[PDB]
């Protein structure tokens, strides 16, 4: 469920 | 001259990608599969930035974004490499440079879930969907995903409804000849939906054997539950 | 005043069918499961005596008649759970005599399965479901099964569409206030497609496990190559 | 498929 938060965050 | 979302929806498609298969390797199921599973991979990077561009899709949370897409990704992954087989035959294009057929499939280990996708593929050839149907469907089968971890269940449903708005209109001014269009390429929904798990519990049997390489971000969206 | 074909499916619909639990056999999971599997047998009988009032169904060939309902057979049951569970909350009512809470469901190891059950009693409390829509769900369910193995393919869009109109003829009579109701509709058939398969996958290993005893009919169907 | 096949033939 990190990558994922990482990327959206942008 | 049609739907504000839909001409924002086609602006918005993802640029063509690339298998780019290793030259140095010789044809074999786990090349095949680390194909995929390497594309994959990428085109999930690609998907991730694509749906921050969905009218509305951003306004939601954080975790709201995210269990939409770690409930509809391959459900994307499969309508995008179904679009592209519209002009072949009895072929999957999972990228301009690598292209299935019933042989490569089989040998792949992949025939049943290949000649499912087909399935798709037949049906959306013989309704001749277009590309701005093809980017509105695609958009709400995100929206229409049905994790059963959203947080704000209205403004996922009002997502919906734009999405689906967009998508009735579209069909109202293009083809009034037919006034269930709209309809039918809802219709085709269940059977994406169905082929995509089918796809994932799959993917899944191979991560969980490790024979085959896989990437962080691939791997986090199939653990994901 | 609407639709003829919704009207004719009101008048095919069923009457209520009864689980009838032994009340001298002591609960357990072997009991429940037992049961859910026998009322799930007979169920099937009535559905394909059903799915014959179907306009334009009897018409298709006798193995694309089989195919259709060999598919959605689930979907189907799946659909009439959830449609008799409406007035409840967190209550499945597979029959008037047999409605199962959560304790009930982690017993008989359906808690995933009957929760998943109910995010679809979930939407379509909030829609507001009427039974008008409901028969013709089930219906369209059964049409748009997505069998593999269908002869007359022209001949099964058509029913499809006999019934996504009937459908839409009832929305815009009865439903001016949402013009997008049909719609709205027809986007719950992913999830009962979801629910319905993995139901069916869930009873062919309790099949396996051998444990719970099953009539022919309701083997049948989950034997049947879908 | 006997079964099915049967209870639709029937009628």
């Amino acid at each position: 469920h990190k990558i994922l938060h990482r990327l959206l965050q942008e | 001259p049609y739907n504000k979302i839909v001409s924002h929806l086609l602006v918005a498609e993802p640029e063509k990608i690339y298998a780019m298969p290793d030259p140095t390797v010789p044809d074999s199921d786990i090349k095949a599969l680390t194909t995929l599973c390497d594309l994959a991979d990428r085109e999930l990077v690609v998907i991730i930035g694509w749906a921050k561009h969905i009218p509305g899709f951003s306004t939601l949370s954080l975790a709201d974004q995210m269990s939409l897409l770690q409930s509809a990704w391959m459900e994307i992954l499969i309508l995008g490499v179904v679009y592209r087989s519209l002009s072949f035959e009895d072929e999957l294009v999972y990228a301009d440079d690598y292209i299935m057929d019933e042989d490569q499939s089989k040998l792949a280990g992949l025939l049943d879930l290949n000649n499912a996708i087909l399935q798709l593929v037949k049906k959306y050839k013989s309704m001749k969907l277009e590309k701005e149907e093809f980017v509105t469907l695609k958009a709400i089968a995100l929206a229409n995903s049905d994790s059963m971890h959203i947080e704000d269940v209205e403004a996922v449903q009002k997502l919906q409804d734009v999405l689906h708005e967009a998508l009735q209109d579209y069909e109202a001014g293009q083809h009034m000849e037919d006034p269930r269009r709209a309809g039918k390429m809802l219709m085709t929904l269940p059977l994406l939906r169905q082929t995509s798990t089918k796809a994932v519990q799959h993917f899944y049997n191979i991560k969980l054997e490790g024979k085959v390489p896989m990437h962080k971000l691939f791997l986090e969206m199939l653990e994901a539950k």
